[PDB]
């Protein structure tokens, strides 16, 4: 009965989909409106229900380690699986890199994952100590526990940001300086922005070209769709040897 | 750069 969950080729199609639109949104140029109505954009239905609220990046070592909103932990170890650790204190899904995916138990596990099991108890234990929660002010809605635990897919880092590609498709990127993000959600075509005050907001992007948006924002979505196509790939299709 | 989120 279980579902398969979305696959990665699908989630790819929905990311090129929200790349478009990123370039609609930003040669709308949303900031310049007659009168902006960002408000109007705004569109609570499609809140996200996952996003990474602390993280480690110890990927000199063994990865980037990461907290889910739902206080649940995972990393993306070097060798591009990863290991989720429910909120439950002992659930486990492993993923391997084709995206083969297992269940097991911190009591009960093949012995092959005992390091990897024993790395992710210490990225939990070291973010719970020292790390403060993002989105901590959101209380969850009844049954938000029924959709699916996505995991990290892919992430990588700038000199001002981080971005983090959830397997659901959500792409999120923190902005170091002003502790400004965004969850770009490609399935939904939304965004939430968390601006410096911590407000949570979100928007449906074909609202944001219809209404406008405040500078600020206009500005993060125009870096937003550079970081989507470094995303879709690392290396131009227009010259392979040049960093997208 | 940063090597973690922000701390508490």
């Amino acid at each position: 009965l279980g579902s398969p969950g979305i696959q990665g080729e699908v989630v790819d199609c929905h990311l090129s989909d929200m790349l478009q639109q990123l370039h609609s949104v930003n040669a709308s140029k949303p900031s310049e409106r007659g009168l902006v109505r960002q408000e109007e954009a705004e569109d609570p239905a499609c809140i996200p229900i996952f996003w990474v609220s602390k993280w480690v990046d110890y990927s000199d070592k063994y990865g980037l380690g990461y907290q889910l909103c739902d206080n649940s932990v995972g990393v993306l170890f070097n060798d591009s699986t990863r290991l989720i650790l429910y909120n439950d204190g002992d659930s486990l899904q492993y993923i391997e890199r084709d995206g083969t995916e297992s269940y097991l138990t911190v009591s009960s596990h093949p012995n092959s994952l005992m390091k990897k099991i024993t790395l992710l108890k210490y990225f939990r234990n070291y973010m719970s100590e020292h790390l403060l929660k993002a989105g901590a002010n959101i209380t969850p809605r009844e049954g938000d526990e029924l959709a699916r635990l996505p995991y990290l897919r892919t992430w990588f880092r700038t000199r001002s940001a981080i971005i983090l590609h959830l397997s659901n498709g959500s792409v999120q990127i923190n902005f170091f300086q002003d502790h400004t993000k965004l969850i770009l959600c490609p399935l939904m075509a939304a965004v939430t922005y968390i601006d410096e005050k911590r407000d949570f907001r979100t928007y449906r992007l074909s609202l944001l070209e219809e209404y406008g948006c405040c500078k600020e924002l206009a500005s993060r979505l125009r870096y937003a769709r550079t970081m989507v196509d470094k995303l879709l790939s690392s290396r131009s299709a227009s010259n392979r040897l040049k960093a997208s | 750069g940063p090597m973690t989120s922000t701390p508490k």
